[PDB]
């Protein structure tokens, strides 16, 4: 939501450097890892037992991929978070029944695994914008529940 | 509680900070005022400026409580007493705040330790900030 | 937000039988009480240290019943909370810095003391109202922090 | 944790609980269920209508862990040990949940005992009850 030009083109510069996939599969499968009730919601994704199998499972990759692709059309479309998200919203409320604390998780998870693979670029003037896009995000996905 | 594992976990990665715990308790503190404006609220007496020299010597003693901390996994309850006391009855720390520096901790971590910054290292460093979190809210 | 006509009608009719000054009180004296941490807001009202001292402070009583008193025009302005908690969400974000989890924390208490005052009044179903109005509340007040 | 004038309260307040435990438990539930409709989520197999039979019995369960709980203050991770791992392993409940049926069973003891729901006993119960929770998510 809230801004400046100069904070929104660092944001954006971030972005083009991130592979949606790998960033994608690393944030997915740490939630499941570090959060592991978590696993509930994807019993169909098979054996999510331990770290090994939670890392290489290829359909945590993909959906890691598609929740990632999910979150750069915000980034791309920071002025209207809400319209963007809102048939993720009804979805995730209405269909799936995720409580909204778990995607300010994700989003956590988010930004250390950026962190992870950008080192000393991932400055803290720059994790701060990125944790008003992931607040940003995860507001627009709650937005539906109440 | 943290298992046998996650014990091992936790010694393991700390051992790989070892002498830059105090940079890192900085960098984080750094990170937290930045990301979540409102924990400035606890430091009015600070320069929170980068670099500040105050920053600095805070970080170092974080980072020195935490290594603490890991040499005392088996009592916590008892090897953070003091500090319990101190942000429970003095400082009033909103628990939530204790959240925010975990991330930021984290966070710093992933930046300075990327290859060592694996899932179930991610894991067990997350139990151990929580349990310390959890002993130092205990005495409300 | 999201309320029918005849659950809107029994918010209002319980709102009718609240005393502002008795269970705002109590509501603030509660939260102080129970949610130590909170006593750091309110240095300026003396002695916060025991129970007894709480629950007999005038301030804590008079602070309470201004609290309600919004929390009543918001319940008469369901339609248009974000309106009506504008001004108040700067306050608590620009000047007073009081994490928003805080007013989840508020409108739980006073669900809490709601439920003493009524009784088998407060029936589920009506508590369930209530939780959607206290959550509509605390995210009004909490807009203009992200 | 809790303090012996917490564990004080908690005694005193369960004791006027008494034989209502699983009637309180009940209520509790249904409050929740339709406060909070993402609960009913873990209970596919139940029928969650007002005054169910499964929802009076499993009231009754959590009451008496609940009564369980009060007696064995000074061990609940060793009382509550296979309900920890049922909550955490099988059922995977997500603990924000632990919370939200806290707060409904806080809200059940205000409808029945107002005149013993007093602030000091208010929050004994609520440190006692997010202590049971910590227990039931710490195999997490
Ligand atoms: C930033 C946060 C999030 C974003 C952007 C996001 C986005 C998405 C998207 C794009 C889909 C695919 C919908 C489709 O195919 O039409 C989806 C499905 C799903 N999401 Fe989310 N998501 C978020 C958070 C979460 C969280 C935290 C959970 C669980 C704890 C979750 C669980 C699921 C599940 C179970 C599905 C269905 C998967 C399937 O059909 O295979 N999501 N989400
Ligand atoms: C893992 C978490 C934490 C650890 C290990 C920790 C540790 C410490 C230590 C070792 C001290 C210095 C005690 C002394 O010199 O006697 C201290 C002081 C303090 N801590 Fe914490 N702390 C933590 C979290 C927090 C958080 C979350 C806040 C607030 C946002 C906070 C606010 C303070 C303040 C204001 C002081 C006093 C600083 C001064 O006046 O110089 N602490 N902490
Ligand atoms: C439903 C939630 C809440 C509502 C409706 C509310 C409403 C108000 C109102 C009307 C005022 C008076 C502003 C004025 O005089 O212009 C106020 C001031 C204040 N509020 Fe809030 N409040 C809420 C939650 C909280 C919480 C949770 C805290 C702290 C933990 C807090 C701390 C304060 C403080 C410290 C003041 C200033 C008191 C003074 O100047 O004496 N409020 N609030
Ligand atoms: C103070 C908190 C809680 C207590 C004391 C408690 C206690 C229990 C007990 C005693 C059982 C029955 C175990 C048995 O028959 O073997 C049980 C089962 C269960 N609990 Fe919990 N529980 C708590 C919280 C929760 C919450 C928050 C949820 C989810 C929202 C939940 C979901 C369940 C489910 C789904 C079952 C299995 C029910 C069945 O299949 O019959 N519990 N709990």
């Amino acid at each position: 939501v809230q801004l400046s030009g100069e904070e929104k083109a660092a944001v954006l510069a971030l972005w083009d450097k991130v592979n949606e996939e790998e960033v994608g599969g690393e944030a997915l499968g740490r939630l499941l890892v570090v959060y592991p009730w978590t696993q509930r919601f994807f019993d169909s994704f098979g054996d999510l037992s331990n770290p090994g199998a939670v890392m290489g499972n290829p359909k945590v990759k993909a959906h890691g991929k598609k929740v990632l692709h999910s979150f750069g059309e915000g980034v791309h479309h920071l002025d209207n978070l809400k319209g963007t998200f809102a048939a993720l919203s009804e979805l995730h409320c209405d269909k799936l029944h995720v409580d909204p604390e778990n995607f300010r998780l994700l989003g956590n998870v988010l930004v250390v695994v950026l962190a992870r693979h950008f080192g000393k670029d991932f400055t803290p003037e720059l994790q701060a914008s990125y944790q008003k896009v992931v607040a940003g995000v995860a507001n627009a996905l709650a937005h539906k529940y109440h | 509680v943290l298992s046998a594992a996650d014990k091992t976990n936790v010694k393991a990665a700390w051992s790989k900070v070892g002498g830059h715990a105090g940079e890192f308790g900085a960098e984080a503190l750094e990170r937290m005022f930045l990301g979540f404006p409102t924990t400035k609220t606890y430091f009015p007496h600070f320069d929170l400026s980068h670099g500040s020299a105050q920053v600095k010597a805070h970080g170092k003693k974080v980072g020195d409580a935490l290594t603490l901390a890991v040499g005392h996994l088996d009592d916590l309850p008892g090897a953070l007493s003091d500090l319990s006391n101190l942000h429970a009855h003095k400082l009033r720390v909103d628990p939530v705040n204790f959240k925010l520096l975990s991330h930021c901790l984290l966070s710093t971590l992933a930046v300075h330790l990327p290859n060592d910054f694996t899932p179930a290292v991610h894991a067990s460093l997350d139990k151990f900030l929580s349990s310390v979190s959890t002993v130092l809210t205990s005495k409300y």
